[PDB]
This record gives structure tokens, C-alpha cells and sequence, in this order.
């Protein structure tokens, strides 16, 4: 239902751009679809319960470390400073992803692949979703200029603000200690002048 | 107290004597702010610049619907309407009652055909001013002075 | 350099897909090319510059309905009949009581298919990059600034919550002050009349 875009160039021909582009489906439990495209040419894949069964028990994998093999192999999850030569053989319509680690070539990668249902399924997908992809960056990306600008405005408002509260605190002591005051001073001359006044009543 | 007939004190001195008395809460917030604005008018103290909005209890409505706890308007400008709303002394209320004598909706504006309906119902006639009025205390962070009430 | 995306409704038809991919360079003030590609077949043919400008002045009509209609056409209901049998891709505008053609672009074919493919994968990479490049910038940029947006409310808050408390103990005392001299004053008359 998606299609991973993963930068990737092949060695052997460069002329020639294959996409090792692994577009893994939602609920990977219940299986994945491969995608290889050259431009007239796809492939799928399909899940069986014999695959699965010997998927379980020939790897024998129980609380292992494959989730990172697959990341860094598949979908090219290792930094560029490492070539993966995950060559596919356009000649010979077979994909063996073999593990050049330090030169050391084990029979690792051999499965076999199935025949594709329909190039067009694929091809259309790839190429309006590549399309969507965009468009949905773009969008997102205004947005966040907006939220962005937006962060800026009420920043600054409310900098002023704590500003003008911090003068108004400073002035709001100093005018009230000065207003009481002179309300006190005033009820002291009061209270001075009607005692004085009943001093001689 | 320490105030005195034939001793006056200085500002250090009042607020030594106020330090003095003892600092609680005895009295509810309603009379204290309803005394302070009665002592406040009695002698004009409530044309301070930076305190006007003691008796305009601005009602904010910044809920759409009533009894929704479900919801939660996050990185919204409310709080800085509640904020300059405070600054002032204005303090929002969100309950409705009988002292609410004011309604004040947000930008959405476009509602005016509820403040046409409550017009010929509500015998309180309401006030409602452009919103360039409250960022005057913004920009220009001054008063509006009685002159522009006039025919 | 770039390239258009637009979204077409097709009611008679849509089992069948068609996409416009035409890059734009090379402006008009010097001779222009349109190239269109449908994703498997390209057909990069050479414009002329004889259907520039008598497209606006062939039926003497006002120069907006070309300029405007590729303008808005761009920036986003045309009917597709793109005849494989002649190569030749035109569109006509067909509304109530108003007809006025706009596409007469002549196109041609090209035979290589490795460059156009090639031009395609490093569009959509490229674009591809520099989207999710801008993009995680944008998206690292406003959050700091929310983050120093929260800072500051929180600090802006407190204090004018510590100012009101001040304000509140400052207005507490006085009232006391105020009302024991009121009760000084209510005595000192009280002596003064009654006694």
C-alpha cells in the first residue's frame, strides 16, 4: 500500500538505476510484497504456509538480532561510508542478497521469487505515490512555516508583556506603598487634629 | 501597631509594621476584591493605569461545546487573552451564573446572528467593542479616556 | 527544472490513468521547451516559435484567456484524447455556450528511454531529499521555538502570579491599617461627642 523510496545506485552498471526498494506492507507478520523495477519490468512476492513454516525453522531465530540486518541491508539503513553491493542480477532474474561482509561470501541470501500478477499495479503505484509524497511534504512543510511564524509572533507578544508586567509590578509597589502613606498620614493629622480639639472642648 | 502620632514612618518603617502583622487568609476573595474597589472609587484609586479591569469581569468563551472534558485546545492564543485578561485584574470565569454580566466570544466573530436573537430577549444589553480595543493595552498601553463616549 | 502536479477528475473513464509530467525552463523571452513523459513512453519534441504568438492573436480575443487559463491550469475540467495513432497531444475547452481551444502544442517522439528515466529517478530523489531535509529543519526550528514558547509563558505566568500576590498581601494590609484607623477615628469622635 506504500512505496519506500530509498536512494540507491548500482555498481556493476551504472547506466542502469535498480531501486532495492523494499516496500514492506502493514502487519509484516502476515507477510511482504518485493518491489524491483527497471522501467518495463516488476516483480512481487507472496507468503505460503510452507514459507512461513520454514521461514520459522530454518533461520531459527528467537529473540535474535536480525532487525538491524534487515535495516541496514534491505532498506539501506547503514551511513554512506559503506558500499552494500546488492547487485540483482538483471540477466539471470535473481536477487540473491548475499552479505559482502569484509569479503566473506557464506550461502546466506538464496529464495526464490514469484512471478509478477501485474506491472501496472506497481508502476502506477509507485508513481502516484512518489507524487503524493511530495505533495504532503510541501503541505506539511507550509504548515509549519505557519506554526513557526506563528511561535515568533506570541514569543515576542508575550516577552513585551512580561516586560510591561515587570514595570508595572516595580511601579504598582512603590505607588501603593506611597498611596498608603499618605492615606495614613492624613488619618494621623486627623486623629491629632480632633484630639487637639477636644483637649480644649 | 507600631505606627505612631509623633513618629511618622517612612516607607521602611510601613512595611516593618506590615511585616509585622501577620500575613493569612481570613477573608473570601469576592469581598476583598468588592471592598478594595468600593475603598477604591470612594477616593479614586481605581484610575491606575496598570488596574482597571477589577469590576469588568470579561467572560472569554473559549469552549465550543459545555461539559467535555474530551478536549484540550493546545498551542491556541486563549492563554495569552487570559493572560493579558489577568494582568489587569480581570479574572475569567468558564462556570456561567448570575454575576456573569458580560459575553465575549473569540475571533469567530461571525456569530452574530445569536447576539441579534439575544437582543430582543436579554434585557441586559450588551457591549461589545472591536478587537483592536484590547491591543491598545499592547500597542499603545494607554486608556481610553471618557471623551470618545459622545453622541 | 521542476515539475507540475495536478489532479484531473475523469467521469466518462477512470480504469484508464494518464499523468502530465511537463519541466519547465528555458522562459518564453527566448524560445521554450515542452517535454511530456507518461512514466514508460516520452515523447520529447522541439516547439517552434510560430505557435507562440499567433496563438493569441489568430481569433482576436483578449490575451487573458491563454496567459490566465495556463497560469490556472498550472496551479491547481480538461477532457484527454491523445491519439496513438498520430502522436499528437491536444486538448479542448468544451463548456455551456462558451468554447475557446487552448492546447496547440506540437510535440514529437524520441526513441532513447534510459535518459527520460534517468532524469525521472533523480527528480524524484532529489526531491525527495531536499523535501525531508527542509522539512526535519522546520520541524526541529519550531519546536525549540514552542519549547522556548512554553518557557517563557511558564515564567511569564509565575510572575505575574507573584505580582498579584504581592499586590493581594500589600492591599490585605493596608485594609488592616485602614480599618484600625477607622476604629481609632469611630473612638476619638466618640469621646469628642459623647464625651
Amino acid at each position: 500500500m506504500e512505496r519506500k523510496i530509498s536512494r540507491i545506485h548500482l555498481v556493476s552498471e551504472p547506466s542502469i538505476t535498480h531501486f532495492l526498494q523494499v516496500s514492506w506492507e502493514k502487519t509484516l507478520e502476515s507477510g511482504f510484497v518485493i518491489t524491483l523495477t527497471d522501467g518495463h519490468s516488476a516483480w512481487t512476492g507472496t507468503v505460503s504456509e510452507s514459507e512461513i513454516s520454514q521461514e520459522a525453522d530454518d533461520m531459527a531465530m528467537e529473540k535474535g538480532k536480525y532487525v538491524g540486518e534487515l535495516r541496514k541491508a534491505l532498506l539501506s539503513g547503514a551511513g554512506p561510508a559503506d558500499v552494500y553491493t546488492f547487485n540483482f542480477s538483471k540477466e539471470s532474474c535473481y536477487f540473491f542478497f548475499e552479505k559482502n561482509l569484509k569479503d566473506v561470501s557464506f550461502r546466506l541470501g538464496s529464495f526464490n521469487l514469484e512471478k509478477v500478477e501485474n506491472p501496472a499495479e506497481v508502476i502506477r503505484e509507485l508513481i502516484c505515490y512518489c507524487l503524493d509524497t511530495i505533495a504532503e511534504n510541501q503541505a506539511k512543510n507550509e504548515h509549519l512555516q505557519k506554526e513557526n511564524e506563528r511561535l515568533l509572533r506570541d514569543w515576542n507578544d508575550v516577552q513585551g508583556r512580561f516586560e510591561k508586567c515587570v514595570s508595572a509590578k516595580e511601579a504598582l509597589e512603590t505607588d501603593l506603598y506611597k498611596r498608603f502613606i499618605l492615606v495614613l498620614n492624613e488619618k494621623k493629622t486627623k486623629i491629632r487634629s480632633l484630639h487637639n480639639k477636644l483637649l480644649n472642648a | 501597631y507600631g505606627d505612631s502620632y509623633f513618629i511618622d514612618t517612612d516607607l521602611n518603617q510601613l512595611k516593618e509594621v506590615f511585616s509585622g502583622i501577620k500575613n493569612s487568609n481570613e477573608q473570601t476573595p469576592e469581598e476583598m476584591a468588592s471592598l478594595i474597589a468600593d475603598l477604591e472609587y470612594r477616593y479614586s484609586w481605581d484610575c491606575s493605569p496598570l488596574s482597571m479591569f477589577r469590576r469588568h469581569t470579561v467572560y472569554l468563551d473559549s469552549y465550543a461545546v459545555i461539559n467535555d472534558l474530551s478536549t484540550k485546545n493546545e498551542g491556541t492564543r486563549l492563554a495569552i487573552k487570559a493572560l493579558e485578561l489577568r494582568f489587569h485584574g480581570a479574572k475569567v470565569v468558564s462556570c456561567l451564573a448570575e454575576g456573569v454580566s458580560h459575553v465575549i466570544i473569540g475571533e469567530d466573530h461571525s456569530r452574530v446572528a445569536d447576539f441579534k436573537a439575544f437582543r430582543r430577549t436579554f434585557k441586559r444589553k450588551f457591549k461589545i467593542l472591536k478587537e483592536s480595543w484590547v491591543t491598545d493595552s499592547i500597542d499603545k498601553c494607554e486608556l481610553q479616556e471618557e471623551n470618545q463616549y459622545l453622541i
